[PDB]
């Protein structure tokens, strides 16, 4: 038909453009497809230097309205021959792209949205003119076919747009420190209030920050009554017994503040990469404090992950970091990392020689935290408890790499900012959610 | 020459150099002059990696290198770009004069470097316009220039015609970057400035079309921790292999 040759030229268009967004395009024009976004086909048919008429629209389905049907007979064959023309790995990502940009559900109605039921519906019939052996070995890889709402990543230290810091006032903190919280809640309050009254050194409020990553709730508190007992922090006396007092008053889950914390530390520590190229900053001659960790992170991550991914596993961006991590795990939460364990030691095999090795292993590590605790909850523990194994302590050990994440976070200065900027958003949030 | 794994002594000499230690980079390469071109793919890291890779350039801790005899023929980052390469993606004359003069190559794709940034409105400026012209006019001349490929068949020209913006919604406004080029290459301070004004408005224009229509549907899953606005990636010509395969 004259529509499947128009529909050859839009899809040939778009592999005529460079070929670093033929992925992009393709999976763009999907979307457009599955969701009749005819917005996003006119743009895509206009990127690729084509002129969008209004037969083209109505072919491609724009003007359609069954989110449960998207692709009409005629659009799904002709879909169905482009990708059965498409390599394995391409169409692999295309699919990926595709399906997980577009949302289950959507409060704004008339955002192309398509359920998983139907979801997994269109996965095998997007390939049923493919080669079977491509197809199945599509199906396998494919498992998650869902939404990807993908967090944001923060860098304070180059004036990223997003970080307030916090407004707890001795103030707000009593009030809301009438324990009504739990134990969480308390020790968030308690050292975003240390924080910006200064109750302590940087390495202080850095060592409570890491007692209360590692769950030590026990330990953290201890430490903050001890650092009550000093007589130049009572007065900034009858105020710090409000704070004694509430500590056997508390409540005892719903974790929220602490899914936040670790959600929100990850999005710091993915978000090292960041620069000027990746946050508008619109504003504006001195270097950041976390640049030397982001430079020697992108070395870190760089050989690691260009070890394995080859020129492909070049890291630049957060999203290239939480991609490419993800990536090299697939060649749960605790198997994925067991896997990168696993391919880690081929790694210090190579590298045993490297005097960066263990500084190299940690600082990807760190990464690898921020990239599964940005993509879903209790993911960080789950990661540290592996780690933490002693099979697999006993595998870094017999390369001369220690991973004790523990002092890597209570004591190095570098990852301070992290449990800061982490901290920070935990307090503004456990603030307004005992303000209800 | 390549060194996979950098030896105490290069991370020694690297350290100082960062560390902007002119005595210690100097005696360091009097004792060990071969330390000075070591890298180490696929990071490239290297004594002038350090001092190329920096927001502001120290010229004197370059001129040390330069002294030992230092090269500007290899990677300095881990996009495998080389020096001149570095200087194109930044549009900046200053660090580019100075390896020309120091007799630094340039690949036949360095001038495709000058349009990484060509999808960022903000760097439609006069100086951005200006230096490129001051390096198109090292290089040549714009007809000069507009004949080199990219490893991907695509011509300067061609390209620099044929250029477009970015939104942070992923919507794009076609723009002729040659024209921009060809309005100013050494009162035209004025004809570009309302060239400028003139994709100034037509893409705050298609930036408010888009917000309205494209919303984040390429933005919140394309673009998201991704470069904003997205580079125009040089094409990819020095390839290497994995070192698990090596």
């Amino acid at each position: 038909n004259i529509r499947f040759s128009r529909f050859k030229q839009i899809w040939q268009a778009i592999e005529k453009t460079p070929k670093s967004k033929h992925i992009l395009l393709k999976s763009l024009f999907l979307k457009g497809l599955l969701t009749h976004n005819k917005p996003l086909l006119e743009e895509i048919i206009r990127q690729i230097e084509l002129i969008p008429y209004s037969s083209d629209l109505e072919m491609l389905g724009a003007f359609s309205q069954d989110k449960a049907h998207p692709l009409s007979p005629e659009l799904l064959e002709f879909v169905q021959e482009m990708l059965a023309n498409e390599s394995e790995k391409v169409l692999l990502t295309i699919l990926m792209n595709a399906f997980q940009s577009i949302p289950e559900l959507s409060l704004d109605s008339k955002t192309g949205t398509l359920s998983m039921k139907t979801k997994k519906a269109l996965l095998p019939l997007l390939i049923e003119k493919v080669d079977t052996s491509i197809a199945k070995s599509i199906m396998s890889q494919l498992t998650d076919i869902s939404f990807d709402s993908v967090l944001p990543a923060f860098r304070p230290s180059i004036g990223d747009p997003s970080y307030q810091k916090t407004n707890i006032n001795l103030n707000k903190y009593l009030s809301l420190v009438g324990n009504k919280t739990d134990i969480s809640e308390f020790l968030i309050l308690t050292i975003g209030l240390f924080t910006s009254l200064k109750i302590g050194d940087k390495g202080f409020l850095q060592e409570l920050s890491a007692d209360y990553l590692f769950v030590r709730y026990d330990d953290c508190l201890h430490k903050i009554i001890e650092k009550l007992k000093e007589k130049e922090v009572i007065e900034q006396e009858k105020e710090v017994q409000k704070i004694l007092e509430a500590s056997g008053n508390l409540k005892r889950t719903s974790n929220n503040p602490r899914r936040f914390f670790e959600t929100r530390l990850a999005q710091y520590i993915n978000g090292l990469s960041h620069s000027e190229k990746t946050i508008e900053i619109d504003s504006i001659d001195k270097e950041p404090e976390d640049e030397e960790l982001r430079d020697n992170t992108l070395k870190a991550c760089n050989k690691i992950l260009q070890f394995f991914l080859g020129d492909c596993g070049r890291v630049d961006t957060p999203r290239e970091m939480e991609q490419k991590i993800c990536i090299f795990a697939n060649g749960s939460i605790s198997g994925h990392t067991c896997n990168i364990v696993g391919m880690l030691a081929k790694y210090m095999t190579e590298y045993k020689e490297d005097l960066d090795l263990q500084n190299d292993i940690n600082l990807f590590l760190i990464q690898v935290i921020g990239v599964y605790a940005k993509r879903g909850f209790h993911a960080m523990l789950e990661v540290i408890d592996v780690l933490h194994d002693p099979y697999v302590q006993d595998i870094f050990k017999g390369y001369g790499v220690q991973v004790n994440l523990y002092s890597y976070f209570k004591e190095n200065p570098e990852l301070a900012g992290f449990l800061q900027h982490a901290m920070n958003d935990a307090t503004t949030y456990t603030q307004a959610l005992v303000n209800k | 020459s390549e060194m996979k794994i950098a030896s105490a002594e290069l991370r020694e000499l690297m350290k100082a150099v960062s560390e902007g230690h002119y005595e210690t980079v100097n005696t360091i390469l009097d004792k060990d002059p071969e330390l000075v071109n070591q890298y180490a793919p696929p990071t490239y890291d290297s004594p002038l990696a350090r001092v190329l890779n920096k927001k502001h350039i120290d010229y004197k801790m370059l001129d040390i290198l330069v002294k030992h005899h230092v090269d500007f023929d290899y990677p300095i980052n881990y996009h495998k770009e080389t020096p001149i390469e570095l200087a194109c993606k930044n549009q900046d004359l200053q660090l580019f004069k100075y390896l020309v003069q120091h007799n630094a190559p340039i690949s036949e794709q360095a001038p495709h470097f000058l349009l990484v940034n060509s999808t960022n409105i903000k760097y439609l400026t006069e100086d951005k316009i200006k230096n490129t012209c001051e390096i198109i006019k090292l290089m040549g001349g714009l007809e000069a220039v507009s004949s080199k490929c990219d490893a991907e068949g695509n011509r300067f020209g061609e390209q620099a015609r044929k250029s477009q913006l970015i939104n942070r919604f992923g919507g794009i406004v076609k723009y002729d970057y040659m024209q921009l080029l060809q309005s100013v290459y050494p009162g035209s301070t004025e004809v570009l400035t309302n060239l400028l004004n003139k994709i100034r408005g037509q893409f705050s224009s298609k930036e408010t079309y888009d917000q309205q229509n494209l919303k984040d549907s390429i933005s919140l899953f394309f673009m998201t921790g991704g470069e904003i606005p997205p580079s125009r990636k040089v094409p990819e010509s020095r390839f290497e292999e994995a070192g698990i395969d090596t």
